[PDB]
């Protein structure tokens, strides 16, 4: 159905389940098979309009999280095709905005970003209580989002391709509103400060980390609120050098960047009604190949 | 984990004598044994109760075997001890 | 008798003629010892054999397992009496005797040890009446025991209890009209409980709503269809409703002289809301459509809680009967 | 159609075999045998439907005779039996 | 006696687990006969979907009768061409039905110079083809005499405030629509 507008809409990794996360006070799951839809689920707990969805991996236990305006964190976990209670919290400075699961080379750590002032992380550890990690006086103004970075990426480290298993610590970009882009970088046993840099005196949007497959390569696209974007290319070893290069400027409201799931094409949507999807050509540049309408 | 928790009992109930027997068979190596724990306290009660069946079995159908009946009641004897 | 054979053909002698002697309760004023297994069996391969429902014989094996302290053993000698029963009898008496072994059972269920919490359940059956006559009374068969085949199932607590509360909700219905029978027991929960709204019986189809783990979507449509007739229809209506209205226990803490059905009705909804509480506000937005679909303003004091409980979802709803002014005033 | 329904309800009670043993129509052999051997030479039906009526009630009831009863000796013309009456249009 | 509503395996009153008698249980005919129910409500053909509908139909004339048929299309659920309006098949359900008579509605509004608006007893200026036609009137009369003779139907499809049928059935009425149909 969905009457009112639509905001994410997630499928699960083979191609059946679609979630869809709207503003409509309902969250249904339909069925794919034989090119129809067929109602097999209908969620709703929350206060307010749900906002992002992020899914996980059946090898690490089926887990959904889910955000809406309302400061509250809802998480459900899938048994037997029925999805009920998990882990419950209420109770921020602001509304949650951000949600995502680290990679499957890390485990199932999940990552809240919001404009709240704080940094809390959420741990999955064990078969039952999880661990909260806090981190305050970080952002003046508040975070706004929160893009993963696996340690599968050959950009990062120059030793993946040498019959060497690089480390697998938590490692990740922020870049709220407090004029501030940052890194954290699970270190010393908890987080601290890393890398920070100022490139901005307002508000940033969201931010797009590349999953790169078999690309030697660490590229991590930016997106504000002025239609101000910064490209992040490393290809270093140990410390990575983020270069605050810039691209396809904008003045309108863009809003999120999307990298393809094995970083192939890069997807950004603003107040354009265009989505232009790039691609890496074979001559180590930019170009784009297909558009769409909003 | 997924054997000692599903397997067992679905064997004994749906009469899976032969899988049982197989997968008993297939996973008594030593070095699964010696590698994985709990396995000697929750698998092995199972091989025991497996082999005791079918030494009985034989000893019905080969009538009178004191030297397959001594071992019977010794492994039954030490079986007879993990019900705690 | 030390012999095993001679013991056992003495036990067949003995329930052979005690049948004629009339003097079947030597089992129950004395205590049987060595020998309580083999006149189980013994009385089991006889039930088996010949007779059904004209003998006695499920009667004193539960007599025996509750003076011998045994309670799956009459659990499933009371469910084999109550499959015999309805293959037997299928009227009003057939369901009668159906409703009372299910309630035997549950009892003997229910009565065991808190350390258990399960139950087994085979298949039997039963033929013949007395060996000394023609074979074959009837044409029918008995039904064997497979592991094979799944026969042989495992119930908890839950399915009984679900099991027992549609046979009671069958016999409400038999008694409302004895003529339902095989419908009430081929329908679903969801038929059962639109066939009580329909009726007139809100509680006992909230009743069963809770106990099927469902919705009370259809009671709340049905309680607001018969307000919105209240409300529309003068003295009569009221006192032809008032017959289905004072059978949802009226008990409320009011002032006297109050012989109203909207005030009853009113009662008996906040009543009910303040008993359970809706899972996200969908049954208000539910009571809400329903009265839009007929076009009756909504009542002060549910307006002012409305008011009080939330402010959007009335100017989101409003869209749907295309009201100006109200929701001018409510975003002013 | 009266006449030739005989029944088929058994009873509910052990002294029925003695009763059942004593068995009436079925008895008389030569009767079925003289019936058959009528219904195979075919009477001169001017009648086409009629003579497919007749033919499928014949075999419908040596179908239930055959799957109900015992005491029988020959069935097995139900199947052409079928084919001519729908040959010649009995509905 | 032809199909019995509670199938061979009886729902009320306990049983067992056998079957293939008679008598105390549904004979051989009785589960032949449901079988062949069954089989012919799972697969209907184009060409015996019209006669299927004349059998309902007849079936339907009494009230028990009319009530075990329409528990039998209520049970038949299905999703498939031939079992599914034209092509073969039989009104599943009143979702189905509803949706059907809304699809005639938006055909004769396309077919209409007007668009979603109801007009006057006019003669009639329908362009809906022939089958769906015939489909249309055999289902609306199978209906008509299915809760004429079950009147337990009228009763349970009233109660319906917020679905309400009965503005689009007087809004098809009011609508340009042959005799029959009207």
């Amino acid at each position: 159905s969905h009457e009112d507008m639509i905001h994410d809409a997630q499928m699960d990794y083979y191609g059946i389940r679609l979630a869809t996360c709207s503003s409509d006070r309902s969250v249904k799951i339909f069925d794919v098979k034989n090119g129809g839809q067929i109602l097999i689920a209908d969620l709703r707990g929350h206060d307010g309009p749900v906002w992002q969805v992020a899914w996980a991996h059946p090898m690490y236990g089926n887990i959904l999280a889910s955000c809406s305006y309302d400061r509250k964190v809802i998480i459900w976990k899938e048994e037997n095709g029925t999805w009920e209670k998990t882990y419950e919290y209420t109770g921020h400075d602001s509304s949650v905005n951000s949600v995502c699961w680290a990679p499957h080379d890390f485990g199932l750590v999940l990552a809240c970003g919001s404009s709240d002032g704080a940094i809390s992380i959420l741990t999955f550890t064990g078969d039952g209580p999880w661990e909260v990690k806090k981190i305050s006086n970080a952002h003046t103004i508040g975070c706004n989002a929160v893009s993963w970075a696996p340690s599968v990426i050959p950009g990062s480290l120059v030793d993946q391709p040498s019959s060497q298993k690089p480390n697998y610590i938590k490692r990740f970009v922020s870049g709220g509103c407090d004029n501030l882009v940052k890194i954290w970088r699970e270190e010393d046993g908890q987080w601290k400060e890393d890398q920070k840099l100022e490139a901005h005196s307002d508000w940033v949007r969201d931010v797009a980390w590349a999953p790169s497959i078999g690309l030697p390569t660490s590229t991590i696209a930016s997106c504000s609120q002025d239609g101000r974007v910064y490209i992040w290319t490393s290809d270093d070893a140990a410390t990575n050098c983020w270069t605050p290069k810039l691209l396809h400027k904008f003045n309108d409201v863009v809003w999120h960047v999307s990298w393809s799931i094995t970083a192939n094409i890069l997807a950004v949507s603003g107040g354009d009604n265009k989505v232009t999807l790039w691609k890496e050509s074979v001559d180590g540049q930019w170009a784009c190949i297909s558009d769409v309408n909003k | 984990k997924l054997v000692t928790r599903h397997l067992a009992a679905d064997a004994v109930i749906n009469e899976n004598y032969r899988y049982l027997r197989g997968f008993l068979g297939e996973l008594a190596r030593p070095e699964h044994c010696k590698h994985i724990q709990d396995w000697e306290t929750a698998g092995k009660v199972y091989l025991d109760y497996i082999s005791v069946i079918e030494m009985l079995n034989q000893i019905r159908q080969d009538e009178c075997s004191g030297g397959e009946l001594e071992k019977l009641h010794t492994k039954v004897m030490s079986l007879c001890k993990w019900v705690e | 008798i030390p012999d095993t054979s001679r013991q056992l053909d003495c036990l067949r002698q003995l329930v052979v003629v005690l049948c004629e002697r009339s003097q079947l309760q030597d089992l129950v004023e004395f205590p049987y010892v060595n020998l309580h297994n083999e006149v189980v069996g013994i009385i089991e391969s006889r039930a088996r054999a010949v007779d059904l429902m004209t003998h006695n014989y499920y009667e004193l094996l539960y007599a025996f397992h509750i003076y011998r302290h045994n309670y799956r053993k009459a659990g499933t000698v009371m469910f084999e009496y109550g499959m015999r029963l309805g293959r037997e009898v299928r009227t009003l008496r057939g369901l009668q005797k159906q409703v009372n072994s299910y309630l035997a059972c549950l009892n003997c269920l229910r009565l065991i040890r808190p350390e258990y919490a399960w139950i087994v359940q085979p298949v039997s059956g039963a033929v013949y009446e007395r060996p000394g006559a023609s074979p074959k009374r009837n044409y029918d068969g008995e039904s064997s025991a497979v592991p094979s085949s799944s026969q042989i199932e495992i119930l908890e607590l839950r399915d009984l209890e679900k099991e027992y509360v549609l046979a009671q909700t069958r016999l409400t219905l038999a008694k409302h009209n004895p003529s339902t029978a095989a419908i009430a027991g081929s329908s679903a929960a969801e038929e059962m409980v639109a066939l009580l709204v329909q009726a007139g019986l809100f509680d006992t189809a909230i009743s069963l709503c809770q106990t099927f783990k469902l919705g009370l979507t259809s009671i709340f449509e049905g309680l607001a269809c018969k307000c919105i007739r209240l409300q529309q229809g003068g003295e009569a209506a009221q006192a032809e409703a008032w017959e289905w209205l004072a059978a949802n226990q009226l008990a409320t803490v009011i002032t006297t002289k109050e012989s109203s059905a909207t005030d009853e009705a009113w009662r008996l909804m906040i009543s009910y809301l303040d008993k359970y509480e809706s899972k996200n506000t969908l049954y208000h937005h539910c009571i809400i459509n329903k009265l839009l679909s007929h076009g009756v303003p909504l009542p002060n004091w549910l307006i002012n809680r409305y008011k009080a409980m939330d402010a959007a979802e009335l100017l989101r709803l409003y869209l749907k009967y295309d009201l100006l002014e109200e929701a001018a005033e409510l975003v002013l | 159609l009266y006449c030739l329904d005989v029944g088929f309800l058994e009873q509910g009670t052990d002294d029925r075999e003695e009763l059942m043993k004593q068995a009436s129509m079925f008895m008389d052999r030569q009767y079925i045998a003289a019936i058959h051997n009528r219904l195979q030479n075919t009477q001169p039906w001017k009648s086409p439907g009629m003579q497919a009526t007749v033919r499928l009630a014949w075999a419908l009831a040596l179908r239930g005779i055959s799957q109900f009863s015992e005491v029988l000796e020959f069935s097995e013309a139900d199947e052409p039996m079928a084919e001519i009456a729908i040959g010649g249009n009995v509905f | 006696e032809y199909w019995c509503p509670t199938e061979p395996l009886q729902s009320t009153s306990l049983m067992g687990s056998f079957l293939g008698v008679a008598h105390q249980r549904p004979p051989q005919r009785q589960v032949l006969l449901s079988k062949f129910v069954r089989q012919m409500s799972d697969l209907l053909p184009a060409t015996l979907y019209l006669p299927y509908l004349k059998m309902l139909r007849g079936l339907a004339s009494g009230p028990q009768c009319a009530h075990y048929c329409f528990s039998l299309l209520k049970a038949n659920g299905g999703s498939s061409a031939e079992n599914l309006q034209a092509a073969g098949g039989s009104p599943v359900s009143w979702d189905h039905f509803f949706h059907s008579l809304m699809l005639y509605h938006e055909h004769l509004r396309r077919d209409l110079p007007n668009t979603d608006n109801i007009h006057q007893r006019h003669p009639p200026l329908r362009g809906i083809t022939q089958r769906e036609l015939d489909g249309l009137i055999a289902c609306l009369q199978l209906t008509c005499t299915i809760i004429d003779w079950s009147e337990s139907a009228r009763l349970a499809l009233c109660e319906h405030a917020q679905w309400m049928p009965v503005v689009v059935i007087l809004g098809l009425l009011q609508c340009s629509i042959p005799p029959l149909l009207k």
